[PDB]
C-alpha cells in the first residue's frame, strides 16, 4: 500500500503570484514500460463535486486554464498555479494510481492573503420568548475580521466557564473577503436567574487591547 | 508432506506412521498433482494400503485423467488390494473420461480372481469403448476365450 | 456530453438498517468505463471505497474497507449499485461515483454526489434578536430544533440582496441543529421600514415570516 | 460520396491489346483493394481479378494467367488493366470496383464484397472497320383497318460501330416509338429496326419523316414515308 | 490507414494452441471505430486508457487473436490463473496491454459440431510470458513402451472442442483479440 | 470451383409482394462468404447484402438474407417499383464464382398479340440483298413462336428475332422477326407467308401475300 502527504496543510497567498503545493509518497510511482509518473491533481470548490485538472502528473486536461503547472520526480511532486485569481479559491488534492489501492491526502485549502482590517465586535442577549422556552442563549458576534485567528472568550459574574460555548465560522465573502464568527452560550433558566452579569472578551492581532463588553441582566 | 510419496516407493511403513502422527495431511497433492494411492497400487504394498484406508482416506479420489487406483491394481495383477478396496466401499462401475473399464484390465492379463469377485457384487456389462465394445470382445481378444465365457454365462 | 452520471437523492434512515443507492450513466463509449466510489466526511478529505467493472462484475476493494459494503453491477441498464447492510453513526457523509476508463487511470468524470445522515425529524422554532445603543447595528434571526439541513433564509421575503450572512449549522450535544442569520443596517433606517425574517424549509414544507423590531 | 471514373468505350481489331484505366477519389487509396469484373452482353458477370494496393500481390482467375496484366499507382490513385492476345469473343463491358473481400495489407478472407462500382467500360472487337449506314423506309399497306392502328418502320443496315441516333419528324414525335437492340448475323455487320404506331387519321393527310445520324461516322440521312 | 480491419473483421481464426501474431506499425491509428461499435461486449482495457492516448505514440503494437470458449473469457486477464491461463495463454503481469472480446455464435457454430478447434490441456512445464509452443507429441502414461498406438498408457495432449447452437449461454464460442502496446528506451522511435 | 445454380431464371411476380430468391451450391460453405448483388437495367451494379446476413451502408430494411449449409435465401418482403433488377449470388470462400442471375418482372393479366407483315420495296431489290419483316405487339410473356414459309417451305439459318425490355408505361413486349435473303433466289418465288403462334392467342394467325400487291 501507499500513503500520501501534502505540504503545507493550509495556505494563503495574495492575488497575482505563484502558489506552490507539494505531494509526497512512499513507493516509486514510475511505471516500468511507460516513463510517465502516475499522479493526478484535483480541485474542489466548496459545495460542488470535485473536478480534475491534471492527469498523468505532467499534462493539462481539456477545458482548463493554462495558468497551471506541475513538476516533480521519484516520490516527491510539486503543483504550481501561476498568477492565481479570485475565482481559483478551492481545496486541492493529489492522488497516485500506481496500483490498487489509491488514496488521497488530507487536503489543502487556498486563501487570498491581504492586509489586516479593523473588525466589529457585537454581543446580543435573548428575549422574552426564549425565556418562556426554558433555555437562555447569548451570542457574541465578531464581524468583518482578518486574519482568521481571533480568540473569543466569555465571563459570567467574573467567572470562567468550560464546555458551554459553541463557535461557528462562515466562509469567504465575495465582496472583500471578510469573515464572521459567532460564539453561542446556552444555559438553563434556573442558572440564568442565578447569574447576573455577562461579559464577552475579544482578542485579535488587529486590536491594540482586548475588547470587553459587559452588562448586567436586564440592563 | 511430499516425502511419503517417494517413501511409498520404498515401502517404509514406520516412516509413514511417524509422519502422519505429527499431523501430516491426508490428501496431499504434489507438483504433478497425483495422489499416493496410484503409486501404492502400482507397487502393491498391501499393508500400507490397509493402514492408510484404516483412517479413512479418499476412496473415490481421481486425478486429472479420471483414473482410479482399482484400474491400475487390476492391471498389475494384485490380489488383496482390489478386494480390500472393494470391501471398504470403492465403486466398480467407475470409468475414466475415455470410458475404460476394470473388466478390460482384468481381461488384459487373464487374471481370473478379479473377474468373479466383481461378478459377485454386480459387475457391469454396459461398458462402452470408442466403438461401444463391451467386456466380451476385449475379453476374447486377448487369446483367452475361457474368460469371456464366464461373463457371457453371468449375463 | 462524453458521459453523464446520475445518482440517488437524499437519504435519511435510522441506524442499523440497509441502504441501496445507484450510480447510472448515459452516453457513447460507456463500455470502457470502470466505476469507483469516493467518500467525503464533513470537513475532511477523501477516501476510496471500491471499484467495479459494469460488464462482467469484476470488483476491487480497499484493504481497510473489505466486508463492510456491498458493490453490484447491472449491464442491461449500465448501472452500479452500492448496498449497506448496517448503518452506524459514521455513515453521515457525502458520496460520489467516479468514472475511469481503465486501471491506473484517473477518475475524471464525476456525479453530483449524495448525502447520508441519521437523526430524528422535528419542526423548527424561529426567534428574533434586536440590538440597542452608535453606527450600524446588526439584527439577527435564529432557528433552533430543526432537521434536516439545509434551511432557506431571507429578509423581507427576498427584498434585500446585500449585507446578509448565513451560518452553517453545527451538531450540538443534545442531538439537533441550529442557525442564526444577521444583517447589518445603519441606525438611521431602524424606524421607517418593517423587517421580516422569511424562513422556508422544504423537507418540512414550512414557510414562516417573523417581524423584527428594535428594543429600547 | 466517393467517385469512380473510367475511360470511354473502345472498338478494336483482333490481334492487338487494350488498356483501360479506373480512377478512385474520396478516400485514402492505400487501405482498400481494386477488383476488376467483366460482363458479357446479356449474361452474368465473370471475375477478371483482384489487385491489392501496397504489396502489389494480386490474384487472377484460372482463365487469364497470361493474357491480362493489372497494375496500380497510388500517387495518382489510378489502376490500369491491359488485355493482350484478345480474340473475337471478347466483346463485353468491364467494371472497376472497391474491394472488401480480400485484405490490402495481409491477404485474409474478410466479410463483405465489392460495394462501389463505376460507370462501366464498353469494349468491342470485330473483323470490320467503321462503315456508313444505309436506311430504308417501311410504310404500312393501304389495307390497314380503320378501327385500329398501323405500324411504320425504318430499317438501318451496315452501321458500325454502335450507336445510331434515330428520330421522327425532327424530334417532334416522341410517343409510340420503339427502337430495337442491335442484332448480329453471319456477315458480322449490324442491322437495326425502329417502329412507330399511328392511327389511320394521318395516313392520307400527313407525311412522316425519319432521320438517322451516326456520330462516330458523322453521317446525316433522312427519308420520307409514303403509303403503298 | 493501417490494417485494423483485416485482423478483426475476417473469417478464419486459428485455435488457441497455435494462435496468430500480427504486428501493425508505421501508420496512424483511428481508434474511434473501436469505441461505439456496440458489438464488443467485453472491451476491458488495462494499463493505459483508450480515450486520451492519441497524444501518445510508440512502436510495438503487437496484436494477437484467437477463438475461445465463452465462459472462460473472464479467465483471460493479467495475473489471473485457471484452465486456459495456466496452460495455453498467460498474459504477463505489470501489463500495459488491452483486451477485446465478443460473441460470434452466429457464424462459427454449425449443426453436428465444428470439430476443427482443438486446444491443449496437459503440459509438464509452464509457459513464459508472451510465448506459444505447439507440439502434438504424445505422453507415455505408464511403463508400457508406446510407439504410435493410443491406449490406456498413451495420451494425446490436445483435446477437441464441441460447439453447438442449442448449447448454453456460457458455452457459445467467443472471439478474442489482445493488443499490447509496448515501447523501448531508444529515442527517435517511430510513432503511430 | 463450385457449381452455383440459382433457379428459376425468372420469377415474375405481381406488385406489392415478397420474393424469396434462392442460391444453392454443390459443396458446403459457411454463412460468412456469400454476397448478393443487384443489376439495374441499363445501369451499373451495386451491393445488397454482405456477410450473407447484414446490409451495407444506406440500404433499406426490406432486404434480408438468411441461409446456411448448402442453401441461402434473400427475402424482399415489400416490393416498390424501383426494385426490378437482376440478382446475383457470389461466393468468395475459395476463389470466387458469380451466380447465374435472376430476372423478376411484372405479373399482370393476359395479352392479345397483334401481328403485322411487311415486304420490301424495289430500291433494295436493285441491290444484292432482300429482307422481309414481321412484327408482334402487346403480348405476355416473352415466349412466342414465329416461323416463315417461302411457298410453304421450311427455312433455317436465314431468320433473326429480337425483343425489347419491359416497358415502363404499359409493361408489354414487342418482337421483330427479320428474314434476309439473296437477290437471285428472291425472284424465283412469289408467295410468302409468316405464321405466329402464342399461348395468349387462340389461333395460329398466318399472314400470306404476294409481291405483286
Ligand atoms: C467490418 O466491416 C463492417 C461492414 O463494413 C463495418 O461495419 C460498419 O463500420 C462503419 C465504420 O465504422 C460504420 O459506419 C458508421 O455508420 C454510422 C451509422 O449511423 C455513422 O453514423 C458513422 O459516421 C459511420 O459512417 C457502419 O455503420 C458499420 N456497419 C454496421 C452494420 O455496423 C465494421 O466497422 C468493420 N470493422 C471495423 C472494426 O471497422
Amino acid at each position: 500500500d501507499i500513503q500520501l502527504t501534502q505540504s503545507p496543510d493550509s495556505l494563503a497567498v495574495s492575488l497575482g503570484e505563484r502558489a506552490t503545493i507539494n505531494c509526497k509518497s512512499s513507493q516509486s510511482v514510475l511505471y516500468s514500460s511507460i516513463n510517465k509518473n502516475y499522479l493526478a491533481w484535483y480541485q474542489q470548490k466548496p459545495g460542488q463535486p470535485p473536478k480534475l485538472l491534471i492527469y498523468w502528473a505532467s499534462t493539462r486536461e481539456s477545458g482548463v486554464p493554462d495558468r497551471f503547472s506541475g513538476s516533480g520526480s521519484g516520490t516527491d511532486f510539486t503543483l504550481t498555479i501561476s498568477s492565481l485569481q479570485a475565482e481559483d479559491v478551492a481545496v486541492y488534492y493529489c492522488q497516485q494510481y500506481y496500483s490498487t489501492p489509491y488514496t488521497f491526502g488530507q487536503g489543502t485549502k487556498v486563501e487570498i492573503k491581504r492586509t489586516v482590517a479593523a473588525p466589529s465586535v457585537f454581543i446580543f442577549p435573548p428575549s422574552d420568548e426564549q425565556l418562556k422556552s426554558g433555555t437562555a442563549s447569548v451570542v457574541c458576534l465578531l464581524n468583518n475580521f482578518y486574519p482568521r485567528e481571533a480568540k473569543v472568550q466569555w465571563k459570567v459574574d467574573n467567572a470562567l466557564q468550560s464546555g458551554n460555548s459553541q463557535e461557528s465560522v462562515t466562509e469567504q465573502d465575495s465582496k472583500d473577503s471578510t469573515y464572521s464568527l459567532s460564539s453561542t452560550l446556552t444555559l438553563s433558566k434556573a442558572d440564568y436567574e442565578k447569574h447576573k452579569v455577562y461579559a464577552c472578551e475579544v482578542t485579535h492581532q488587529g486590536l491594540s487591547s482586548p475588547v470587553t463588553k459587559s452588562f448586567n441582566r436586564g440592563e | 508432506g511430499k516425502k511419503l510419496l517417494e517413501a511409498a516407493r520404498a515401502g517404509q511403513d514406520d516412516e509413514v506412521r511417524i509422519l502422519m502422527a505429527n499431523g501430516a495431511d491426508v490428501n496431499a497433492l504434489d507438483l504433478f498433482g497425483v495422489t499416493p494411492l496410484h503409486l501404492a497400487a502400482e507397487r502393491g504394498h498391501l499393508e500400507i494400503v490397509e493402514v492408510l484406508l484404516k483412517n479413512g482416506a479418499d476412496v473415490n479420489a481421481g486425478d486429472a485423467f479420471g483414473r482410479t487406483p482399482l484400474h491400475l491394481a487390476a492391471l498389475g495383477g494384485h490380489l488383496e488390494i482390489v478386494e480390500v478396496l472393494l470391501k471398504n466401499g470403492a465403486d466398480v462401475n467407475a470409468c475414466d473420461l475415455y470410458g475404460v473399464t476394470p473388466l478390460h484390465l482384468a481381461a488384459g492379463l487373464g487374471h481370473l480372481e478379479i473377474v468373479e469377485v466383481l461378478l459377485k457384487n454386480g459387475a457391469d456389462v454396459n461398458a462402452q469403448d470408442k466403438f461401444g465394445k463391451t467386456a466380451f470382445d476385449i475379453s476374447i481378444d486377448n487369446g483367452n476365450e475361457d474368460l469371456a465365457e464366464i461373463l457371457q454365462s453371468s449375463s | 456530453t462524453q458521459m453523464q452520471l446520475v445518482q440517488s437523492g437524499t437519504e435519511v434512515k435510522k441506524p442499523g438498517e440497509s441502504l441501496k443507492i445507484s450510480c447510472k450513466g448515459s452516453g457513447y463509449g460507456f463500455i470502457t468505463y470502470w466505476i469507483g466510489w469516493v467518500r467525503q466526511m464533513p470537513g475532511k478529505g477523501l477516501e476510496w471505497m471500491g471499484i467495479i467493472y459494469p460488464g462482467d462484475s469484476e470488483t476491487r476493494y480497499s484493504p481497510s474497507f473489505q466486508g463492510q459494503v456491498t458493490i453490484s453491477a447491472d449491464k442491461s441498464i449500465n448501472t452500479a449499485y452500492l448496498q449497506w447492510s448496517s448503518l452506524k453513526a459514521s455513515d453521515t457523509a457525502i458520496y460520489y461515483c467516479a468514472g475511469g476508463s481503465g486501471i491506473s487511470t484517473p477518475m475524471d468524470v464525476w456525479g453530483q454526489g449524495t448525502t447520508v445522515t441519521v437523526a430524528s425529524t422535528k419542526g423548527p422554532s424561529v426567534f428574533p434578536l434586536a440590538p440597542s445603543s452608535g453606527g450600524t447595528a446588526a439584527l439577527g434571526c435564529l432557528v433552533k430544533d430543526y432537521f434536516p439541513e439545509p434551511v432557506t433564509v431571507s429578509w423581507n421575503s427576498g427584498a434585500l440582496t446585500s449585507g446578509v450572512h448565513t451560518f452553517p449549522a453545527v451538531l450540538q450535544s443534545s442531538g439537533l441543529y441550529s442557525l442564526s442569520s444577521v444583517v447589518t443596517v445603519p441606525s438611521s433606517s431602524l424606524g421607517t421600514q418593517t423587517y421580516i425574517c422569511n424562513v422556508n424549509h422544504k423537507p418540512s414544507n414550512t414557510k414562516v415570516d417573523k417581524k423584527v423590531e428594535p428594543k429600547s | 460520396q466517393v467517385q469512380l471514373v473510367q475511360s470511354g468505350a473502345e472498338v478494336k481489331k483482333p490481334g492487338a491489346s487494350v488498356k483501360v484505366s479506373c480512377k478512385a477519389s474520396g478516400y485514402p487509396f492505400t487501405s482498400y483493394g481494386i477488383s476488376w469484373v467483366r460482363q458479357a452482353p446479356g449474361q452474368g458477370l465473370e471475375w477478371m481479378g483482384w489487385i491489392s494496393t501496397y504489396n502489389g500481390n494480386t490474384n487472377y482467375a484460372q482463365k487469364f494467367q497470361g493474357r491480362v496484366t493489372m497494375t496500380t499507382d497510388t500517387s495518382t490513385t489510378t489502376g490500369y488493366m491491359e488485355l493482350r492476345r484478345l480474340r473475337s469473343d471478347d466483346t463485353a463491358v468491364y467494371y472497376c470496383a472497391r474491394d472488401y473481400t480480400r485484405g490490402a495489407w495481409f491477404g485474409e478472407s474478410l466479410i463483405g464484397g465489392f460495394d462501389n462500382w463505376g460507370q462501366g467500360t464498353l469494349v468491342t472487337v470485330s473483323s470490320a472497320s467503321t462503315k456508313g449506314p444505309s436506311v430504308f423506309p417501311l410504310a404500312p399497306s393501304s389495307k390497314s383497318t380503320s378501327g385500329g392502328t398501323a405500324a411504320l418502320g425504318c430499317l438501318v443496315k451496315d452501321y458500325f460501330p454502335e450507336p445510331v441516333t434515330v428520330s421522327w419528324n425532327s424530334g417532334a414525335l416522341t410517343s409510340g416509338v420503339h427502337t430495337f437492340p442491335a442484332v448480329l448475323q453471319s456477315s458480322g455487320l449490324y442491322s437495326l429496326s425502329s417502329v412507330v404506331t399511328v392511327p389511320s387519321s394521318s395516313l392520307g393527310t400527313q407525311t412522316y419523316i425519319c432521320n438517322v445520324n451516326h456520330k462516330p461516322s458523322n453521317t446525316k440521312v433522312d427519308k420520307k414515308v409514303e403509303p403503298k | 490507414l493501417c490494417p485494423f480491419g483485416e485482423v478483426f473483421n475476417a473469417t478464419r481464426f486459428a485455435s488457441v494452441y497455435a494462435w496468430n501474431r500480427k504486428r501493425i506499425s508505421n501508420c496512424v491509428a483511428d481508434y474511434s471505430v473501436l469505441y461505439n461499435s456496440a458489438s464488443f461486449s467485453t472491451f476491458k482495457c488495462y494499463g493505459v486508457s483508450p480515450t486520451k492516448l492519441n497524444d501518445l505514440c510508440f512502436t510495438n503494437v503487437y496484436a494477437d487473436s484467437f477463438v475461445i470458449r465463452g465462459d472462460e473469457v473472464r479467465q483471460i486477464a493479467p495475473g489471473q490463473t485457471g484452465k486456459i491461463a495456466d496452460y495455453n495463454y498467460k498474459l504477463p503481469d505489470d501489463f500495459t496491454g488491452c483486451v477485446i472480446a465478443w460473441n460470434s455464435n452466429n457464424l462459427d457454430s454449425k449443426v453436428g459440431g465444428n470439430y476443427n478447434y482443438l486446444y491443449r490441456l496437459f503440459r509438464k512445464s509452464n509457459l513464459k510470458p508472451f510465448e506459444r509452443d505447439i507440439s502434438t507429441e504424445i505422453y507415455q502414461a505408464g511403463s508400457t513402451p508406446c510407439n504410435g498406438v493410443e491406449g490406456f498408457n498413451c495420451y494425446f495432449p490436445l483435446q477437441s472442442y464441441g460447439f453447438q447452437p442449442t448449447n448454453g449461454v456460457g458455452y457459445q464460442p467467443y472471439r478474442v483479440v489482445v493488443l499490447s502496446f509496448e515501447l523501448l528506451h531508444a529515442p527517435a522511435t517511430v510513432c503511430g
